[PDB]
């Protein structure tokens, strides 16, 4: 046990500093409730509206597409477009499947011939 | 640092006569010795009665070794040996030539 | 974690009190890095038909 | 529920590596080691044949 | 407290991890992930079965190592106040990095609009190629991720200011706006008129888009574990930093997603 | 036996720096679920204290054999940079006082001296 | 010991393996410089037996490992791993588990690119990659898949210690440290983390693009498709400058602590030298295209980057008449370390008036694919980063070690390599400038003769490697013995003029850096009570 195990480490507490880190603990406390509150009517006076009047717009163009894939699928492949010469490369089989088609491949709109 | 040289010599004499043990002595001299510039008559004169209050004779016979580095010519160095005559004298220091003659 | 203090302990490797003795690690080791160039090489070359 | 605070005083006074302490932490550990070997091994075990050129007979 | 009991705590605050076995073992899983899809990419593995198990690998090693993370900062208080500045400092390194990565992702489209190739016809889009329009399923997409980080924005103020209930139901709603635009991509892709074999147009597109819809997904698992973990009270009302990582990273998806939509779509079509 | 220490002064060892829990329905506060060295460095910033040495090297004057600077550890040494009376005044120099062997600068002539505190 | 070194969350420890791999990766990047000068001795067929294939592929290997396995695992993962959180006051690393997955990958990214020579024909294509040559029409097979996963583990592993060195900078410096007072040597690994985080981005979108035309049917840079191969070297060589001075500026840092202590004065304007290591490592940014100035572009565009690229030779030139400065007037010790930077300061310089020659568009038309360049960037790169690879092993391993090194046996291994760099690459100059192409493995028979001159000198410099392996063998069985007999020296600072031997016992060590301060074999807690600084 040396002599100085008994006394003090740090020094006067600054009851000043104690007070400064005391009160930015209430500021900040209240003033994200301002501050939430106001982003709550945000998102549902702003925010839920966008996403009202856009989805049926979505959907009444995305309902005509649908009819033109169906028309597609009824075109026999003789007189499906004739590709150009940068179109449907194949340096390469894919390692997968048929070695032919991508990932997202889909019969109706994409086609090989 | 803009010091004249009347000023270089009036600061290193305040700085010989409080050095208070061999370290001190030492670390002034070092200190003194390394500008671009050959110290006063007046300043070597303190540095040896300086190792003479911490009893050291080889500080003292290196004071004159150094001296003889850092001058231009051979009659910078004698014109030197010729104004601090009796000092060397009065306190009995040898020069390193004539403690190890060739 | 609490490690050991000196000299040969902040290395991965053992130089004293080992049977057997320290040139054929050392040397060993930095043969083997010499060596790979060779041995990819001989590989190609045996390929090519020309050995 | 909350059981931070007794979590907190098992993890504290436990002397096993971190990764062990919780008591649910043996049913990941064992099944992962066995997991790691296979998929560490069996990618080496075929650097032989393609250095040699023979490719899989997927057909 | 005397010299005897400070005697007792470190001096410095920065902390000192113990050993552990994942950064091994998460370089084994990456080696053991190159070999094998080079491997099966040129026929030397008949099938898929080894490039699967070495992403689950992958996967599952990365967890355990978040997982330990956890354990340090909830369990064993480890996470003080210097070393809390050094975790957010080293995420903004991370993702302006990241976002350097898209940077040569619109040069490479750049390059390759302005003066267009002439066996493209001279003109982008190239001839016969049918793109997406803007004012589409995009115009959907562009709204509902703009909707997320707003309340998002509430989710954050409200768990400062002590409020429960409704700090759980702002990222309930962020975590499933963020699947709705990950599902409305897929619905974009299956119904595309081109492929990213179709040529050079092709390929800039689907790049540049694609990476975004990898890190949206990556997005997504980060609201669901900050949702186990505020449901659950590891986080307190001044002490969440694997939520304010998750946050910045919310907004810098949106904007990355924003000139996405006026390069990719309305001035490149 | 043990129970949560409320102020630096209560605070015996790390097994005193458990909190307690939060109540079900409530957001968790930092003063119910902090540990460890974390939440001894927030004690101390409520009663204003702080628990990390930040200060930098006193150089106020010179110290000598006779007045020295006295230098505070929590081992036998510490490293010590030195660059003179007013700060910045010569090239730093670093020094490593101990329990039994003061340092000196070569450049400046300033004495260090050392003053253990810590207890094994 | 298992839990040590392979569980590690140490810098030092970790330190340590980076530099037993960066060793272990000079040979092999050695041996095969040896076999490419064999079979350029004379004209005809010599040892591959007319293998072209064969002696490309050796010098795409040649490239990768001395670049990302040799200078870069050496010169950062090694040195600033270990004395960077030394300088300044550290504990450790920020983001200690990071610290170690960014080693552990090296390993994996070396059992990838070694399989790749073994596999079919292995990768022939230079160290650029430049398609159509590198895709599967021309180089079919997995050669070129397994060198580009091979690139993205050295990519992960400089981007994540990048990230881990420049928050350890900024949050933990010790008591009265502030950025005005780092080290010179701090400020050179802080500067590179930075490069390094702007610029690898950009070669990883590059070569991912590469492997997606190879094996995916996509058309970057297929000409077929529309694509252009001239897209793929703006996006390489985007990353390829910014990377020759990540290659430099770490030996920049290491030259200034070594000159400043053999010559017991300070570095002269050391804030000036912050500045031009700022102003190189971002006009580093603006001049890519100087490596593109045959391929067709503009007049205008060729104008631009012909001025952005000289100007770089003003902030490197202030550096330069700086250390000339700091000597002058000095108290030189011509230890070994101090050789090497007095080699530096000399052939450093020839490299670099070789440069601004090449950085004019109008004289670049007599220097493409010529010897003349290859010259260049072996003068700047092998006298250059490894001559301060050498003077830092030499300055920092007794102390790190415990061990000394025979002196006398040091000064021969430096004379050697001296002479032997120097007789491989100043004919190099020659044999361009007359017009000889580069990546051949055959020529015409009036470029025999400077081509046996180097070939000679070839040896000579792998001889002096060899001497160099033995000094590390001598060091670690007999290091402690070279403390007590006179065979190698004690201390890098001689006693002053009028400092008596016994005075200079008193404090043995004045050093301006904390390392010089510690034990010899620096203790595993190396700091509790917090350094401090006024
Ligand atoms: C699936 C993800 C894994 C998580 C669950 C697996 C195991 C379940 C545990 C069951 C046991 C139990 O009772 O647990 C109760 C346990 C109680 O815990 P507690 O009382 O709070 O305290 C326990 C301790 O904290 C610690 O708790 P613990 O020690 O008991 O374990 C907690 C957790 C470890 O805790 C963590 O830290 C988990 C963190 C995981 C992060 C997930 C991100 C990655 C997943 C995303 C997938 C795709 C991303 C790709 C990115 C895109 C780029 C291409 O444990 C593990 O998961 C260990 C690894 C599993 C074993 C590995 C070996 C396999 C063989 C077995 O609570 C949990 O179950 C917590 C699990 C964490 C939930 C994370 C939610 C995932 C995010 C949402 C995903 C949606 C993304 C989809 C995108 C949309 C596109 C359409
Ligand atoms: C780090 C860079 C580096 C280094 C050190 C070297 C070193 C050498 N290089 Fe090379 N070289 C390149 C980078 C480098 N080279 C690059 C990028 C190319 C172009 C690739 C391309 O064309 O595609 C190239 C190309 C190249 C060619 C062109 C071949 C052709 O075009 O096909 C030749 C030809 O002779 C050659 C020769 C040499 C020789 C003889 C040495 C030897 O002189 C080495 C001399 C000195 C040493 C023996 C090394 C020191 C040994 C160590 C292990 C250091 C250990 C130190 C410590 C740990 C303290 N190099
Ligand atoms: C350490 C690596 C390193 C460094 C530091 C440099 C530095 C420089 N390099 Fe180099 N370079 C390479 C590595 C390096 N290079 C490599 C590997 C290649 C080939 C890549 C490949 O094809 O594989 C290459 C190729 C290369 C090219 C492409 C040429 C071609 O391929 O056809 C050019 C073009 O301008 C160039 C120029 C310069 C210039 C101006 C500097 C300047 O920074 C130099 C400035 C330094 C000085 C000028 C010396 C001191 C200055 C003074 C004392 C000031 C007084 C001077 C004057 C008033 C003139 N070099
Ligand atoms: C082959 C011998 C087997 C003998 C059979 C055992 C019978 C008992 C004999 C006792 C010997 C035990 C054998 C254990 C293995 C062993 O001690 O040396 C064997 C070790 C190998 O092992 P490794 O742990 O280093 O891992 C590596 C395995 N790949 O070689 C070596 O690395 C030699 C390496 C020396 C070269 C490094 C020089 C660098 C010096 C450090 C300088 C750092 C500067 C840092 C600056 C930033
Ligand atoms: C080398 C791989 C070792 C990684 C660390 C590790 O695999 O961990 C080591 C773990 C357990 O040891 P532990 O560290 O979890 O402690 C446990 C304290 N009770 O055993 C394993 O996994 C065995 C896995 C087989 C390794 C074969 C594949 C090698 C490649
Ligand atoms: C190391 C740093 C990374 C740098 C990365 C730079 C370049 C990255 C850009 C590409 C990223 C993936 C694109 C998304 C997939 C896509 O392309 O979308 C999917 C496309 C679109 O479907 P479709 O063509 O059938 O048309 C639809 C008509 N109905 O289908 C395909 O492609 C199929 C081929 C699969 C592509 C997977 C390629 C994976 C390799 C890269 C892995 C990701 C990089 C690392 C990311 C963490
Ligand atoms: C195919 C395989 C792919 C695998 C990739 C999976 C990626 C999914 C994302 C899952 C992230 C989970 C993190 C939660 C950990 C945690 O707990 O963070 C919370 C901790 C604890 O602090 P606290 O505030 O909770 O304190 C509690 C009160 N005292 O703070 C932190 O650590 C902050 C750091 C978090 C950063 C996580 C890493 C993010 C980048 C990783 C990117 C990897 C892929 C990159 C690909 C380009
Ligand atoms: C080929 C397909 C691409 C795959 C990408 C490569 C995968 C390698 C890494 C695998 C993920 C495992 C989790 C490790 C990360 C981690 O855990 O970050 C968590 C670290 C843990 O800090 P700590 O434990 O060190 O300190 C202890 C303190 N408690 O928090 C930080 O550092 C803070 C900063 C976060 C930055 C994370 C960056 C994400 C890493 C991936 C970067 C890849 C860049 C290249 C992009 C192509
Ligand atoms: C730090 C960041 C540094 C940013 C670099 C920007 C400086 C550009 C100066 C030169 C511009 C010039 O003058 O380029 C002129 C040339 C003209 O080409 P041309 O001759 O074929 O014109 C013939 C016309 N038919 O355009 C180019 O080559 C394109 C280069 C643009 C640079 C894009 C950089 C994008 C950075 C992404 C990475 C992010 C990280
Ligand atoms: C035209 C291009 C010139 C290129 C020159 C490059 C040469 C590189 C070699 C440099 C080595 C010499 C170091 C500089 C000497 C020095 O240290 O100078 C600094 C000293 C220190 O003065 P001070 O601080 O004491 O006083 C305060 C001074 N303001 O003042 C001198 O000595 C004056 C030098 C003469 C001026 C140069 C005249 C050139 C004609
Ligand atoms: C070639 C060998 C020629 C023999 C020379 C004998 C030296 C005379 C002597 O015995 O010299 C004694 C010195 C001791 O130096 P000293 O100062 O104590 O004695 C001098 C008194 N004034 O030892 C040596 O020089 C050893 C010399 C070793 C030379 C290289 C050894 C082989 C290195 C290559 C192999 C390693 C690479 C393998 C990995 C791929
Ligand atoms: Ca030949
Ligand atoms: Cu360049
Ligand atoms: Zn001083």
């Amino acid at each position: 046990l040396p002599p100085n195990a008994l006394k003090p480490a740090f020094g006067p507490p600054d009851k000043v500093a104690a007070q400064k880190f005391k009160e930015s603990l209430m500021a900040t406390e209240k003033h994200a409730k301002d501050t939430s509150n106001m982003w709550v009517k945000i998102s549902v006076w702003v925010a839920l509206p966008a996403i009202a009047l856009t989805a049926v717009n979505t959907y009444f163009v995305e309902k005509e597409h649908a009819e033109h894939r169906e028309h597609l699928k009824h075109v026999p492949d003789s007189e499906w477009p004739r590709d150009y010469e940068f179109m449907n490369i194949r340096s390469k089989p894919f390692f997968w499947g048929d070695g032919d088609k991508t990932l997202f491949w889909n019969p109706v709109v994409n086609r090989h011939i | 640092d803009e010091e004249t040289f009347e000023e270089f010599t009036a600061r290193y004499e305040k700085e010989f006569d409080e050095a208070y043990d061999l370290f001190e002595v030492q670390r002034v001299l070092n200190n003194c010795f390394s500008y671009d510039l050959v110290p006063a008559p007046a300043v070597i004169e303190k540095a040896l009665r300086a190792a003479r209050r911490v009893n050291d004779l080889p500080t003292a016979i290196r004071v004159f070794e150094a001296l003889k580095y850092k001058v231009e010519n051979e009659d910078q160095y004698k014109a030197y040996l010729d104004e601090l005559k009796d000092v060397r004298q009065e306190l009995g220091v040898p020069l390193k030539e004539e403690l190890f003659p060739s | 974690v609490h490690f050991k203090d000196g000299v040969y302990e902040n290395i991965p490797f053992k130089v004293k009190g080992r049977k057997t003795p320290y040139a054929l690690s050392h040397f060993g080791f930095f043969a083997i890095g010499f060596a790979v160039p060779f041995v990819a090489c001989y590989v190609q070359l045996k390929k090519s038909g020309a050995f | 529920a909350n059981k931070v605070i007794q979590l907190q005083k098992i993890f504290q006074s436990s002397t096993k590596p971190l990764w062990w302490r919780h008591p649910r932490s043996a049913l990941y550990l064992y099944p992962f080691y066995a997991i790691f070997a296979v998929a560490v091994v069996t990618p080496l075990l075929y650097i032989p044949n393609a250095i040699r050129g023979i490719k899989a007979k997927k057909a | 407290m005397t010299h005897l009991e400070r005697s007792r705590h470190q001096q410095h605050p920065f902390h000192m991890v113990m050993p552990s076995p994942w950064p091994i073992v998460v370089s084994f899983a990456l080696l053991s992930l190159a070999l094998s899809t080079a491997l099966t990419m040129h026929g030397y593995i008949g099938n898929m079965n080894m490039v699967y198990l070495a992403l689950f690998v992958l996967l599952t090693s990365s967890i355990l190592w978040f997982r330990d993370i956890v354990a340090e900062a909830t369990y064993l208080g480890d996470h003080t106040m210097a070393v809390r500045k050094g975790i957010n400092l080293g995420f903004l390194m991370f993702v302006l990095s990241e976002v350097l990565i898209f940077a040569g992702l619109f040069w490479a489209y750049f390059h390759s609009a302005m003066s267009p190739d002439v066996t493209l016809g001279a003109c982008w889009p190239p001839v016969g190629i049918e793109a997406v329009q803007p004012t589409e399923l995009p115009l959907l997409n562009t709204i509902i991720l703009l909707s997320s980080g707003a309340t998002v924005t509430y989710s954050h103020h409200a768990l400062i200011a002590g409020n429960r209930n409704k700090a759980l139901s702002g990222l309930l709603i962020t975590f499933w706006l963020i699947v709705i635009f990950v599902t409305c991509q897929y619905i974009e892709y299956t119904n595309a008129a081109f492929t990213i074999s179709d040529g050079v147009y092709g390929s800039v597109f689907y790049a540049g888009t694609g990476l975004h819809f990898l890190h949206m997904v990556m997005l997504a698992a980060m609201l669901g574990v900050n949702y186990w973990r505020m449901r659950n009270y590891h986080l307190t009302a001044g002490h969440h930093v694997g939520y304010e990582t998750t946050i910045i990273y919310t907004h810098v998806l949106d904007v990355i997603w924003l000139f996405l939509y006026v390069v990719f779509y309305w001035w490149g079509v | 036996v043990v129970k949560t220490a409320q102020n630096l002064a209560e605070v015996n060892g790390p097994e005193t720096l458990i909190g307690p829990g939060a109540k079900e329905g409530t957001v968790p506060t930092d003063l119910d679920q902090e540990t460890g060295l974390a939440r001894l460095e927030l004690l101390g910033k409520l009663e204003g204290i702080d628990v990390f040495d930040t200060k930098p090297l006193d150089s106020s004057r010179k110290g000598t054999m006779k007045d020295p600077i006295i230098i505070e550890s929590y081992d036998d040494y510490r490293y010590v940079g030195c660059t003179g009376s007013p700060a910045g005044s010569h090239t730093i120099m670093w020094l490593k006082p101990t329990v039994n062997e003061v340092a000196r600068c070569w450049e400046c002539g300033s004495v260090y001296k050392l003053n253990p505190v810590g207890v094994p | 010991m298992v839990q040590r070194w392979l569980y590690s969350t140490n810098a030092k420890d970790i330190a340590v393996l980076y530099f037993m791999l960066a060793i272990f990766s000079g040979m092999a990047g050695t041996a095969m410089s040896l076999i490419i000068r064999l079979e350029l001795a004379a004209p005809g067929s010599q040892y591959l037996h007319g293998n072209s294939q064969l002696f490309n592929v050796l010098v795409v290997g040649h490239a990768v490992l001395m670049i990302f396995f040799l200078v870069m695992p050496a010169l950062i993962g090694g040195f600033g791993n270990y004395l960077l959180p030394l300088m300044i006051g550290a504990t450790d690393t920020a983001f200690p588990r990071i610290n170690n997955i960014a080693f552990w990958v090296l390993p994996m990214g070396l059992v990838c690119l070694v399989t790749s020579t073994l596999v079919e024909s292995g990768a022939g294509t230079g160290w650029t990659v430049y398609p159509p040559l590198s895709s599967i029409q021309a180089h079919s097979g997995p050669s070129v898949d397994l060198a580009i996963f091979a690139l993205h583990l050295t990519s992960i592993s400089s981007l994540l210690g990048a990230i881990n060195f420049i928050v350890t900078t900024l949050n933990m410096r010790t008591n009265g440290m502030t950025m005005h007072k780092l080290p010179l040597f701090v400020w050179s690994i802080f500067i590179t983390a930075f490069l390094l985080l702007l610029s690898l981005p950009v070669l990883s979108a590059g070569i991912t693009m590469l492997l997606l035309d190879r094996n995916f049917n996509t058309s970057f840079f297929e000409v077929s498709g529309g694509g252009d191969p001239i897209l793929y070297e703006h996006l390489f060589w985007f990353f390829g400058h910014p990377e020759v001075y990540i290659l430099i500026i770490p030996g920049f840092g290491i030259i200034s602590h070594v000159v400043s202590t053999y010559s017991k004065k300070p570095v002269f304007g050391e804030i000036s030298m912050v500045y031009a290591m700022a102003s190189i490592g971002l006009l580093g940014f603006l001049v890519w295209s100087h490596h593109m100035y045959i391929v067709g572009l503009d007049a205008d565009t060729r104008a631009y980057f012909t001025s952005a690229t000289m100007i770089i030779a003003i902030p490197t030139g202030i550096k330069i008449f700086s250390w000339l400065a700091t000597i002058h007037g000095g108290s030189i010790r011509l230890a070994t370390p101090m050789l090497y930077a007095i080699a530096f300061l000399f052939l450093f310089t020839m490299g670099g008036l070789t440069g601004v020659a090449l950085a004019n568009a109008s004289l670049d038309v007599a220097f493409h694919d010529t010897y003349y360049v290859v010259g260049h960037f072996h003068y700047v790169l092998s006298m250059g980063a490894i001559f301060s690879l050498f003077a830092g092993y030499y300055y920092w391993s007794p102390q790190i070690l415990g061990l000394n090194y025979n002196e006398k046996l040091a000064q021969i291994q430096f004379w050697l390599i001296f002479i032997g760099a120097n007789v491989i690459f100043f004919p190099m100059h020659f044999l361009g400038i007359n017009g000889m192409p580069r990546r051949i493995p055959d020529y015409p028979d009036a470029f025999a003769g400077w081509n046996y001159v180097a070939s000679i000198g070839s040896f000579i410099a792998t001889l002096s490697l060899f001497l160099f392996i033995y000094i590390l063998y001598d060091q670690l069985v007999n290091g402690l013995n070279n403390k007590v007999n006179n065979k190698s020296v004690i201390y890098n600072k001689a006693p002053d003029f009028v400092e008596s031997n016994t005075i200079f016992n008193l404090n043995t060590v004045k050093s301006s850096s904390i390392e010089f301060l510690l034990t010899s074999p620096p203790a595993v807690h190396s700091f509790n009570t917090p350094a401090v600084q006024s």
